[PDB]
């Protein structure tokens, strides 16, 4: 699909609250101002927060829950300039448009909104929040924003839920809103969620797609994100095998700890290697068995880079097809075998020994 | 010259801090509810109509009303069909929900509100249960072209007197900018069954208004 001509998208996380100010009465050519205005929302609940008094510009304002019709379904929606129309955080494609250019103000780029005239007015929120799981707690209703308003200012320990019927779209939407408001918050509060969560990891993958979609036009934020199960358990094991001064210690802790030492050894930590290894997709990717995603790692002013596989000269395909090859006069099977026999003899070892000659890329 | 936007980007950075404060101010309680103000204004806001409403205890039918029914016969001059036969119910009672009971309260009031709601519900349920009986008991005083509307008014008015008393109990406690979600939803569903009771009624219907017109509008949810 695409956005029909004469419609525009404004993203702002602030639109998680209704931006009563911004909208202005549309008018047709000939200055035919249309003070009749109608607005559409995910639920009747949305209406309860929205105030007619904010719009003296208009004499006539109405609001309804959107519903996805059938018969009007068209790439080109029906037109009715006789009323201004607005959709606020709409979920699904709209079949009808108001006066002049219609505009939508939404937090989230749906796939429907891809091929579209879009603006973001974005800003970085530096503060990454966090999850935590213990298995005191604030019970936060999993949908209603302002039911717990100012509680989300006061506390940092937020329990979440959902009802069985909930549309996954609604789930994503609410989670997005919560994360935006958290990134506005001044301290990293802790998520806790009472759900089987496998589908939540699926929805996280969706979020990854979404964030990429944004980044197609985005602010290139350093937004924090993590694999949430494979990684999770692995790092847990890592800590367990180490001393555990804080079982609650954030991964980024260990990350930066290794950062302290990477450059002096000019070679890649196994932690980071297993990262981008055991993600389903953004890794060696068991999704498609793609270790080919070797990391080329560079630092300021370097004449050289660190590949997955040793030092490399800059901006070149990771390994020369020609080389000072591993000439078979070394790595002759026979020699390897003889050495192996020697070794096994000496060790008195019956089993479990294998050896392989080393190999070299651009540099030795 | 400094053609780059980063100046304004920093300005936005500055602004951002306010955002949360602004929103909190935009979500604090509100001083008063103009709907309750309208109730207090209209209550005896037209000639002497308070004094007829000796009726009380919220669970009564024909409480010696025939005296007032005489003046309703006189009112029969008017096209009482202007009265809505349906009861707006939730569409009037919504403003009462604008109260977080955690503050400006002992957290006890909502209980009494639900009790009053169920009271009025059973009231209207009995009204539907016995309307025709009521029709005849007042037709005692003589049939009229719009006796159905007269009965409707009798019901609504007798309710409204108690509603006035009940509201003046709260006496303009400070409302929230927004209603309680759960109280609202409970009201919604009970209103669903109430409008279902209006459907179950299955009846059919049988200027110097400005004073009584005020109360007529108020019953009809004029705003």
């Amino acid at each position: 699909m695409e956005c029909p001509f004469q419609i525009q998208v404004c993203i702002s996380d602030r639109f998680f609250a209704f931006p009563h100010n911004l909208v202005e009465p549309q008018s047709d050519v000939g200055n035919k101002l249309i003070e009749n205005l109608i607005v559409y929302v995910p639920t009747d609940d949305d209406r309860l927060y929205i105030d007619k008094k904010q719009f003296p510009k208009f004499n006539s304002v109405l609001v309804y829950r959107h519903e996805h019709d059938v018969n009007i379904d068209s790439r080109s929606p029906k037109k009715t300039a006789s009323a201004t129309i607005v959709y606020w955080n709409p979920l699904v494609p709209i079949t009808e448009i108001g006066a002049g250019e219609t505009r939508v103000f939404s937090v989230l780029l749906t796939n429907n909104l891809f091929y579209c005239n879009t603006m973001i007015v974005h800003h970085e929120n530096p503060k990454c929040p966090i999850e935590f799981t213990y298995p005191n707690l604030r019970p936060i209703a999993c949908e209603i924003p302002l039911s717990h308003f100012k509680e989300l200012v006061e506390s940092n320990d937020f329990l979440l839920c959902f009802n069985l019927e909930t549309s996954t779209m609604v789930k994503i939407l609410s989670l997005k809103r919560i994360f935006c408001i958290f990134q506005y918050r001044k301290q990293p509060a802790r998520y806790v969620i009472n759900l089987p969560h496998e589908e939540i990891d699926n929805l996280y993958n969706k979020l990854n797609w979404e964030r990429t979609r944004r980044l197609m036009k985005g602010d290139v934020p350093s937004n924090c994100a993590t694999v949430n199960r494979s990684s999770l358990k692995y790092i847990k094991q890592a800590q367990s095998l180490l001393g555990i001064p804080d079982y609650s210690q954030t991964v980024v802790d260990f990350v930066k700890m290794f950062q302290k030492i990477i450059f002096p050894y000019q070679l890649v930590p196994n932690v980071i290697i297993k990262l981008n290894n055991f993600d389903q997709m953004v890794s060696s990717a068991p999704n498609k068995a793609e270790p080919y995603k070797k990391i080329r790692l560079f630092c300021k002013n370097d004449s050289i880079a660190i590949s997955s596989s040793g030092i490399v000269p800059i901006n070149m395909p990771d390994f020369s097809p020609p080389n000072t090859f591993d000439y078979s006069d070394y790595a002759n099977r026979t020699n390897i075998n003889f050495v192996t026999q020697r070794v096994l003899t000496d060790g008195g070892f019956s089993s479990g020994i294998t050896v392989t000659p080393v190999k070299y890329n651009y540099y030795l | 010259e400094d053609v780059d936007y980063e100046k304004e980007s920093k300005r936005r950075k500055l602004e951002d801090e306010d955002f949360l404060k602004l929103k909190a101010l935009e979500f604090s309680k509100d001083i008063v509810n103009e709907k309750l103000q309208k109730i207090i204004v209209v209550t005896d806001g037209m000639k002497r109509l308070y004094e007829y409403c000796n009726c009380k205890n919220s669970l009564e039918t024909l409480p010696s009303a025939a005296n007032y029914g005489s003046l309703l016969k006189r009112l029969n001059l008017y096209n009482l069909d202007h009265i809505e036969m349906n009861v707006n119910f939730y569409e009037l009672l919504f403003p009462l929900t604008l109260y977080n009971d955690n503050d400006n309260s002992d957290k006890t009031l909502s209980h009494q509100l639900v009790n009053y709601i169920f009271l009025a519900s059973n009231y209207f349920q009995n009204c539907a249960k016995n309307f025709n009986y009521m029709r005849e008991t007042f037709n005692v005083f003589g049939p009229f072209k719009q006796i159905d509307f007269m009965v409707m008014f009798v019901i609504k008015f007798n309710f409204l007197c108690d509603m006035r008393n009940f509201a003046k109990l709260i006496d303009e406690l400070v409302p929230n900018k927004q209603p309680n979600m759960r109280i609202h939803s409970v009201l919604v569903m009970r209103d669903k069954i109430v409008k279902l009771a209006f459907s179950n009624l299955q009846f059919q219907t049988f200027r110097n208004t400005k004073h009584l017109q005020r109360l007529i509008m108020l019953m009809n949810a004029n705003y």
